């Protein structure tokens, strides 16, 4: 019985960032549209295809 | 040794290489090098002969000093950093000292050896796996861990390896010794991108792998261990000896066989990295490589030696065994130039 | 048939090896083939070795018991009665 | 036997954790001030 | 790092050092490299410990086990070696070259 | 007693210098026992009691008596000390030394920084303050390995299992 | 064939050619770029995930 979480009504207000964290840097650009062939296919020296 | 047993201790070096391959924590990977060692000994020593053993123990001495300082390593860069994954390696003593184990472990030089030693005391079986199979896992851990390599602890690696490859394999007489060495140039060759461009090692080693396993198959079955021995084979199957030529010529990297892709490759990749006197070093050593090719073509196909009285007797008798791989191995490691532009399915 | 001579052969000739086996397939068949396994998991997660920490009521957690001993949360009477 | 004796273990175990649990906001709010205490102490000194 | 975890990496470089530097007996690098994995438990432990990394304290254990069977492994080479030549000094490994 | 630690991590570094002389394989094993129960000492005072009775009861109890098992069957060695010919005695002399040296430049000097950064001060700094309650930390964690490193269990296991047939296909002639 | 065949046949090779000579100095660029900066999507080496931390409430209060 004690051993069972309990619910509290506190005044407190619930801490916005309790962690003190700093703010999390920006994403890198996520994908983007859709995918088309190679330009000139693999422009590997002599290779055309 | 029983065909199961043999079977269980090969998955089980496979198993240790693929959990090299496969796992994401530290301990993990130095449980698979472990694995492979535990593996590998039996399988060195699978005909039992006091070189052999003496084979054995070099190894696993090697091996051993290799894993006692990459667990080192890992250990400090936990003290330092308190990660256990496979990423950039957060203390610079920590990868010196990693570097030199997984170098160990690879045979690069001045690690180099025991790699002839333990070559030639092993069987050919052995050998073709020890200088194929087990070349895998350190370079995947390099692989991963290239970002953080020091650039120029790894090209002074690669440049000395392929030198004394090089000039190991000019001396040499011994088959298994020959391969060994320029096993060691070859994993300079694979190692010197590394720091630059790992799609460019992988398929370095690819191409090593197959040539490697060409050779060392025809080797099998021409029987031969020595160049005399080897030059007796024109009498029984002039086939064997002429694709050995090929793949000779191929591992030494003259156009237009497969072995001209991946010095090709590496050095375009050297040199978008503004680095031009490294590449020119290295093909102008590996000429060496090309000369003891050479050689060994030589006095295998190119030229025909003396023979002896009893070859009539076995050239009535054919050979038994098949390698299967062994066709396609020979095209894929000969033809394969005109495909380089597959060089992306690697990415 | 077959079997059952072999079990006899095997106990007339190696009993210590036949208990062996016998007393670890038991080992192994027995634990599934048993209820309390299921309460021998609820008494290790019943034990309360770490604090139970209170939660911020939002007024919408019914279930969840604010108090010190009231019907609302889990209760041990299983293991009592055990 | 050992059976009932060692559930009626965990059950006397399950007791003494909640009678730890109970003491331990005391413990806390004492470990606490405790640590603040000697934390201001050694800033005292370490000014001077 | 503390004084303690600088001890302990000494330990190791020494042990490392007298393990590359053999003298006649085999059994004394085996020697060496065991003492290099007892050095390498005291420090992961000590770090895991230190660290609080609960979940981590099974890494000395398994460290422990791996390096006794690389050990087994060792003394089982060393006894062929021995039985082969008749002591297990270095120098008796000689017939491979280069 | 606050530097006992760091006294038995000095004890600990000879022990090493004693084994790694490569004396007579007798002697070194011993030089291993030594460092091995200071070692164990060491884990203990940091709060490790599985792990220091892990070494004792494995590496100590039965790694090294295995050890010297081999070294009394297979016994083709004229026995002699750390302090015996000079061979020896100067590699372990010089090792102590070299210790002492670190350990001045890390007592009398607090920043000593040969490869790594070392503080002088007493390693009781480290310790956290913490309570764990009705816990043992140490064994809990390992204990967890049943529980959450079920495959370390498994790759460890069949690593174990193999050793053994590879002990015995080595070990057949 | 007429010469205007090989004249229109030049300057189409010719067009491919430099296009891809462009592309390649491009890629390039853009390589050095994303391998200084890791702001692309090349050259985006592994870090920990987040998923991984776990929230719950541990047993110190002060984590």
């Amino acid at each position: 019985e004690l051993s069972k979480v309990t619910k509290v009504k506190t005044d407190r207000p619930l801490p916005e960032n309790p962690y003190h964290s700093r703010a999390r840097p920006e994403p890198n650009p996520e994908a983007e549209g859709d995918l088309k062939p190679a330009k000139h296919g693999s422009r590997l020296f002599f290779w055309t295809m | 040794m029983n065909p199961i047993i043999y079977t269980t201790l090969i998955m089980t070096v496979m198993s240790g290489t693929m959990l090299v391959m496969i796992s994401s924590h530290w301990l993990l990977i130095w449980i698979g090098f472990e694995m492979n060692l535990l593996a590998m000994i039996p399988v060195l020593m699978k005909n039992f002969n006091p070189r052999a053993t003496e084979a054995a123990t070099k190894y696993f001495l090697t091996q051993a000093t290799a894993s006692m300082m990459l667990m080192m390593a890992i250990i400090i860069n936990l003290l330092y950093s308190g990660q256990w994954t496979i990423t950039k390696m957060f203390n610079p003593v920590a990868m010196t000292m990693m570097t030199m184990a997984l170098a160990m472990k690879l045979g690069l030089s001045p690690f180099h050896f025991w790699v002839p030693e333990v070559t030639q005391g092993i069987s050919l079986q052995a050998g073709l796996l020890l200088l194929t199979w087990q070349k895998l896992a350190p370079l995947s851990v390099l692989c991963q861990i290239s970002q953080s390599i020091n650039p120029n602890l790894m090209l002074t690696m690669a440049m000395l390896s392929i030198l004394i490859g090089g000039w190991g394999g000019l001396n040499q007489t011994q088959l298994r010794k020959i391969m060994a060495y320029s096993s060691i140039a070859h994993m300079g060759w694979m190692t010197a991108v590394l720091p630059y461009n790992t799609t460019m090692t992988i398929l370095n080693l690819l191409i090593y792998i197959t040539m490697t396993l060409a050779m060392f198959m025809l080797l099998i079955h021409s029987s031969a261990t020595t160049t005399l021995s080897l030059s007796h084979t024109w009498n029984k199957m002039p086939v064997i000896t002429s694709l050995m030529m090929v793949t000779l010529l191929s591992m030494g990297g003259l156009p237009p066989l497969s072995g001209f892709m991946p010095k090709w490759m590496i050095i375009q990749e050297m040199t978008k990295n503004e680095s031009i006197i490294m590449p020119t070093l290295m093909a102008m050593t590996a000429l060496l490589n090309l000369y003891f090719y050479m050689r060994l073509a030589y006095s295998s196909s190119l030229t025909m030696f003396p023979s002896t009285n009893n070859m009539k007797m076995k050239w009535q008798f054919e050979h038994t065994k098949q390698m299967k791989l062994l066709p396609t191995m020979i095209v894929l490691s000969t033809l394969v130039l005109p495909m380089t532009p597959a060089l992306s399915s690697l990415n | 048939g077959r079997i059952a001579s072999f079990l006899k052969n095997a106990w007339a000739k190696e009993p210590v090896l036949v208990a062996s086996f016998a007393i670890g397939g038991l080992a192994i068949i027995l634990p599934s083939l048993s209820p309390y396994t299921n309460y021998a998991i609820r008494i290790n997660r019943a034990t309360p070795y770490n604090y139970p920490v209170p939660l911020r009521d939002d007024g919408n957690m019914p279930d969840v018991p604010s108090h010190p001993q009231d019907p609302q949360g889990p209760s041990l009477e299983w293991l009592k009665n055990l | 036997s050992m059976m009932k004796w060692n559930r009626e273990r965990r059950r006397l175990q399950i007791e003494d954790f909640e009678a730890r649990i109970a003491l331990m906001p005391l413990f806390q709010a004492e470990k606490d001030r405790r640590v603040l205490q000697m934390l201001r102490e050694n800033l005292e000194e370490e000014a001077i | 790092m503390p004084l303690v975890y600088m001890n302990i990496i000494m330990a190791f470089a020494i042990a490392l050092a007298g393990l590359l530097m053999y003298r006649s007996h085999l059994m004394s690098s085996l020697l060496c490299l065991e003492g290099m994995m007892l050095s390498l438990f005291i420090m992961s432990t000590l770090i895991i410990l230190n660290t609080h990394f609960t979940l981590a304290n099974m890494m000395p254990i398994i460290l422990l086990v791996f390096a006794a069977c690389e050990a087994a492994l060792g003394l089982s080479l060393l006894v062929m070696v021995s039985n082969t030549y008749g002591t297990d000094y270095v120098q008796n490994l000689n017939l491979l070259q280069c | 007693t606050m530097y006992i630690a760091f006294i038995l991590s000095t004890i600990f570094v000879i022990g090493f210098v004693g084994f790694s002389s490569k004396p007579s394989p007798i002697y070194g094993g011993l030089g291993l026992i030594v460092s091995g129960g200071v070692g164990c000492g060491i884990v203990l005072n940091f709060g490790g009691s599985f792990l220091g009775l892990m070494v004792f009861l494995i590496y100590l109890g039965g790694m090294l008596v295995v050890f010297g098992y081999t070294t009394a069957m297979a016994t083709e060695m004229y026995p002699e000390v750390w302090v015996s010919n000079k061979t020896v005695f100067g590699a372990f002399v010089s090792g102590l030394m070299m210790e002492f040296c670190m350990v001045y430049y890390a007592l009398k000097e607090e920043e000593v920084e040969i490869i790594f950064k070392f503080n002088g001060l007493g390693d009781w700094v480290i310790y956290d303050t913490g309570d764990s309650g009705f816990f043992s930390e140490e064994a809990m964690g390992i204990a967890a390995l049943y529980s959450y490193g079920t495959w370390l269990v498994i790759v460890t296991g069949w690593s174990l299992l193999i050793g053994v047939v590879v002990i015995m296909e080595i070990t057949r002639g | 064939d007429g010469p205007e065949k090989n004249y229109e046949k030049t300057m189409a090779i010719l067009q491919i050619e430099a296009e891809k000579a462009e592309l390649r100095l491009k890629e390039l660029e853009v390589r050095r770029l994303m391998r200084a900066r890791g702001d692309g999507p090349w050259y985006q080496y592994p870090t920990i995930d987040k998923a991984l931390i776990d929230h719950s409430p541990k047993t110190t209060p002060d984590n």
